[PDB]
C-alpha cells in the first residue's frame, strides 16, 4: 500500500508539469482517476483538476455505493469551483465536468436551477459564433442536465431547462448555414427535452456529378488598369499585385493588368502612397 | 501608370469557346455590348451584367 | 485488296490497327480483334454499336477468364450535339449487361509526342475542313 501513493504520485507530477497550455491532461487524468479526493484535489491547479474531475465520475461506472455518496458530499465544492473558473477549451472543460457530475446524479437540482452555469450553456448555444467543438459539449451538458432529472415532480431545474426553447432561433440559423453538426445537436436537445417531461407534456449518378459541374462555371469579378504613364508605374503596381497574389493577368507590352475585386482596395491605397 | 481603372469581368475561356462569345457579341440582338475587348486569345474583358447572359447563352447554344 | 489487308490484320504481327466505314454492317465478315474505337457518336443506331462490338471483339490469350480482356471506346467532343447520344447509349449498354464508364481526362497525353502540337497546325486543318 505504501507503493500506491508513490506510483500515482508520479503521474500527478507529470500532469502538473504540462498543465498549462494544451490538452495533455486527458489521458493522464484517466489513469489518475482510478488509483477526500475531491477536497485534496481542489488545491491543485484548476485545469487538469477539472479533467480529473470530469473523468472520475465517469470511472465509477457495494463500495461503489459508498463512493457515489462520498462524491455527492463534495459536489458543491466542485460546483463552486466550476463557476468562478468560468478558452473554448476551458469552456469545454467546465461543461464536460458539469455534464459528468450530472449523470452521476450527485448534483442538487435546486441550486443548479439558479446558477450562472446554466445560463452559460444556453448562451453559447444561442450564439452563432461558437465553434462546433464548443457546441457539442454545450449540447451534451444540456442533455445530461435533463437526463439527471428523472422526476420533474421535484426539480426546479426543469424550468430553466425550458431555456432550450430559446435555441430554436439558433437552429434556424445553422440550418441556414450548412451546419449539419449544429442541427443534430439541436435535435438531441429537443428529443431529450421531450423525453424528460414527456409524461408531463401532452451509371445513373454519372449525369448527377455532371449536373453538379454545370452549376460551377468560371469567370472573375475584376478591375482592369490601362493608360499607365510610364513602365516603372506598371511594374511597381504589378509587383505590388503579385505579392498580394491577386493578379489574374498581366501584359507588359500593353501596359495593362487585371486585379480581382478583393484586392482593388490594397491597390487603390498603394496607388495613392508611392 | 495608375491612369485608368475599369471594373470589368475577366473571362479566361479556352481558344475554342472565346470566338464563340465573340460571335455571341455580334450577330445578336441587344448585344455587341458584351465584349469590352480581347486582351489575350484566352482572356477577354467583358460584360459584367452580360456575364450571366453570355454563360447562359453558351449553355443553351451548342 | 480488302482480303490482303484483312489476312494481314488477322495473321501478320506487324498489321495491328485498321480503319473501316459503314460497309462492315449488313452482310460482312468483319475480322476478329480485341479493341474497338469509334471516332464519333454517329446516327446509325445505339443497337448497331452493340452488334458491331459483339461480332468483332474477343478475349486476348492467357487472360481468357478475367473481368475484361477486350476494350471498346467511343469518342465525344464536349460542348457539341455529339454529347446528346450518351444518356441513351449508357442506359442501353448497361441494360445489355455491359460494364461501361466515362473517361473525362488523360494527363498522360501531356507526357508524349502526338499530332496538333501548335495552333498553326490546328489552323492548317481548320482551313481544310471549312472549305
Amino acid at each position: 500500500p505504501g507503493v500506491l501513493d508513490r506510483l500515482y504520485g508520479h503521474p500527478a507530477t507529470c500532469l502538473a508539469v504540462f498543465r498549462e497550455l494544451p490538452s495533455l491532461a486527458k489521458n493522464w487524468v484517466m489513469r489518475m482517476l482510478f488509483l477526500k479526493k475531491e477536497f485534496s484535489k481542489a488545491q491543485e491547479e484548476s485545469t487538469g483538476l477539472l479533467s480529473g474531475l470530469r473523468i472520475w465520475h465517469t470511472q465509477l461506472l457495494n463500495l461503489r455505493i459508498a463512493l457515489l455518496g462520498g462524491g455527492k458530499a463534495w459536489s458543491d465544492d466542485t460546483s463552486q469551483l466550476g463557476p468562478d473558473k468560468h478558452v473554448l477549451h476551458f469552456m469545454v472543460g467546465s461543461p464536460s465536468a458539469a455534464v459528468s457530475q450530472d449523470l452521476a446524479q450527485l448534483l442538487s437540482q435546486a441550486g443548479l436551477m439558479k446558477s450562472t452555469e446554466p445560463g452559460e450553456p444556453p448562451c453559447i448555444t444561442s450564439a452563432g459564433f461558437q465553434f462546433l467543438l464548443l457546441d457539442t459539449p454545450a449540447q451534451l451538458w444540456y442533455f445530461m442536465l435533463q437526463y439527471l432529472q428523472t422526476a420533474q415532480s421535484r426539480g426546479m431545474d426543469l424550468v430553466e431547462i425550458l431555456s432550450f426553447l430559446f435555441q430554436l432561433s439558433f437552429s434556424t440559423l445553422g440550418k441556414d448555414y450548412s451546419v449539419e453538426g449544429m442541427s443534430d445537436s439541436l435535435l438531441n436537445f429537443l428529443q431529450h427535452l421531450r423525453e424528460f417531461g414527456l409524461v408531463f407534456q401532452r451509371t445513373d449518378q454519372i449525369r448527377l456529378w455532371e449536373l453538379e459541374r454545370d452549376r460551377l462555371r468560371f469567370t472573375e469579378g475584376v478591375l482592369y488598369n490601362q493608360f499607365l504613364s510610364q513602365v516603372d508605374f506598371e511594374l511597381l503596381l504589378a509587383h505590388a499585385r503579385e505579392l498580394g497574389v491577386l493578379v489574374f493577368e498581366n501584359s507588359a507590352k500593353r501596359l495593362m493588368v487585371v486585379t480581382p475585386a478583393g484586392h482593388s482596395d490594397v491597390k487603390r491605397f498603394w496607388k495613392r502612397q508611392k | 501608370m495608375v491612369n485608368v481603372l475599369k471594373g470589368v469581368l475577366i473571362e479566361c475561356d479556352p481558344a475554342m469557346k472565346q470566338f464563340l462569345l465573340y460571335l455571341d457579341e455580334s450577330n445578336a440582338l441587344g448585344k455587341k455590348f458584351i465584349i469590352q475587348d480581347i486582351d489575350d486569345t484566352h482572356v477577354f474583358v467583358i460584360a459584367e451584367l452580360v456575364n450571366v447572359l453570355q454563360e447562359r447563352v453558351g449553355e443553351l447554344m451548342d | 485488296e480488302r482480303m490482303q489487308i484483312l489476312q494481314n490484320f488477322k495473321h501478320n504481327p506487324k498489321i495491328n490497327t485498321i480503319f473501316i466505314s459503314k460497309v462492315g454492317d449488313t452482310s460482312f465478315d468483319l475480322p476478329e480483334a480485341n479493341v474497338l474505337i469509334q471516332i464519333s457518336s454517329h446516327g446509325g443506331s445505339r443497337r448497331q454499336e452493340a452488334q458491331r462490338l459483339g461480332r468483332v471483339l474477343r478475349a486476348k490469350k492467357g487472360m481468357v477468364a478475367e473481368e475484361y480482356n477486350a476494350f471498346f471506346y467511343s469518342l465525344v467532343s464536349q460542348d457539341t450535339q455529339e454529347m446528346a447520344y450518351s444518356t441513351k447509349r449508357q442506359r442501353f449498354l448497361v441494360d445489355q449487361g455491359y460494364s461501361f464508364k466515362v473517361i473525362t481526362k488523360l494527363a498522360g497525353m501531356e507526357e508524349e509526342d502526338l499530332a496538333f502540337s501548335t495552333k498553326e497546325e490546328q489552323q492548317q486543318l481548320l482551313q481544310k475542313v471549312l472549305a
